[PDB]
């Protein structure tokens, strides 16, 4: 079973070493394609880095809008979870109520 | 079975290698498209960034408050969502 | 199957690269459409900063009103979020009653 | 029975040994090709690493925010997953 | 049973020890085969080490993007998990909010 | 019953002594064979350590992470897996 | 007779130890792991026939509400 | 006489096995041969500690649970 199988495997492995350098080429083309897919991801990466790493203005607002896209997606989310209480600062009558978001005075944030 | 399959794979792979040179071209074009769409999102975002940087954290927090209504709107289409204060020593113990 | 598919895809790829430049145009248009969704968001942003970076007043008040609205739709929310003891002070008799209600003092807010 | 089995194994071993020498050569070609698919991925990764090192952490955090939406999208196609604070004395429990 | 079994074992073992030095050879070729499969992996590894060891730019973004890939997979996941909720940092009214994504300013990440 | 059995064990144990002589002649060879298959694994590994030392933790990390796609592909056939943050007072519990 | 023979069966398995023990004490759990994986195949065929196998956390003040 | 004999077996088995109950570990095994002969009729529900059976196989509790013996941890 494995004797003729291995001999034919050696011959087809000559053929497939030729076709495996050919795979170098073809999967190189699919490599550029997948590079380019994850590099549209990466151009999102660049764009957002240059835009919002100097100072996260919309990365602040995207902590926000993407915690809310996460929690516009928490519908699927059976997930038990825990945010923090001083996050939603449901501390309405508190000293640290607007320690949470008088951090709007930049420096606390 | 691997001989004919290997020959057809080599032929299809040459066709796909030329088609995939042109698909790397297509991928540059489709990335112009995807960059510019994800940047519909993200250029809306950068102009928001400029608004909040020049003006301050106004709607940083106020879409952290208006969209914080989204928390109470949308948390418990499931049944186990909650939170836990910080600056403290919480004994976190998730529900069952 | 993948051979005819590949060749037809290469010809369709030439015509679809032309249509892909057309797609670049169409996606600049979608660029504008989502630019503007989050730029109505951003009009809110620019003005809320100019009116609150001075001092987060509607942000104080909108932590309060977003806590109120978060409660308000916690009503329909099954969420086993909570609050806890002693800020909205319903230790209705307490110093903390004058440290959650007198927490409204500026400086404590 | 082990007699015939082991003699057959000897002949199979000869054919497989020569086979596998050339499978190692074909695998030099295929290691290049697999490095190349992993290059699709990893060279997207080189350009991402360069992009983020040059431009800070924008999408380090914004695939932690934008594609963190994936966390809510996916975490819960089962019913016992969660995400929960720290920076406290959190004394975690996990459910039945 | 064990007597004839042992005698046949010894004879079959003479020819099988010939066959098993021959297995040193055969398993050596399999050795190089497994070597080169996980070398596709390994030189992907060398290349990724030049990609990332210099600076964890995409190590950071891939902590996170593998988070999201692992997550697209955690669809099937039952695995009961945690965050530190200051990881997405959904801290939707908080100072620690803009400590999570003022880590955008390289150095805290 | 143990008289005939004892005599049989006597003779068969001497036969197994000689069979041991050549079973670990065979097992000089079989130690080598198993050594060498595990060496296929572990020399993929020697040069993997080489690749990730001459280059670094790139894919020491990313075949944690690209392979963490596999973490999630493989874990979930089970239904009680977890991963829970440090920097806390976790009293980690387990499900039922 | 097993003065000789047991001391010897040890000599065998024991110094199988001696050698792997140098392997580990020198550098660590390298084939412990790799043959965790040869194990995976065969041995964890056997140990996946076995039902429940959890893990444990690390780096925390860990505890456990063990199965009832 | 009886108590001296039995409790003196206890005496000196005690010194020998309290320099180490290592023979008592090999005796877990050997008295377990006898116990596999006899206790077959049983229902014991005996949970014990993690680090015997293999696959705690590279964290602290088992690096001192089985891998302890590396000179430096014992």
């Amino acid at each position: 079973r494995e004797y003729t199988a291995a001999v034919e495997a050696k011959q087809v492995a000559q053929q497939e070493a030729q076709r495996a350098q050919f795979l170098v080429e073809k999967a190189k083309q699919e490599q550029r394609q997948k590079i380019v897919q994850a590099e549209g991801e990466a151009e999102a990466a660049k764009m957002l880095g240059e835009a919002l790493s100097k100072n996260p203005g919309y990365i602040k607002l995207r902590k926000i809008r993407a915690a809310q896209n996460i929690s516009k997606t928490i519908a699927t989310s059976q997930n038990r979870i825990y945010l923090t209480a001083d996050n939603l600062v449901l501390n309405l009558q508190d000293e640290s109520f607007t320690r949470g978001s008088d951090s709007l005075i930049k420096g606390k944030k | 079975k691997e001989f004919t399959e290997a020959v057809e794979a080599k032929q299809v792979a040459q066709q796909e290698a030329e088609r995939a040179r042109f698909v790397v071209e297509k991928a540059e074009q489709q990335k112009k498209a995807a960059i510019i769409s994800a940047e519909g999102d993200s250029k809306a975002a950068e102009l928001i960034a400029n608004s909040l940087a020049t003006a301050g954290d106004g709607l940083i927090e106020l879409r952290k408050l208006e969209a914080a209504e989204d928390i109470a709107y949308q948390l418990s289409r499931s049944r186990n969502i909650t939170y836990l204060p910080a600056g403290q020593s919480v004994l976190l113990q998730l529900p069952q």
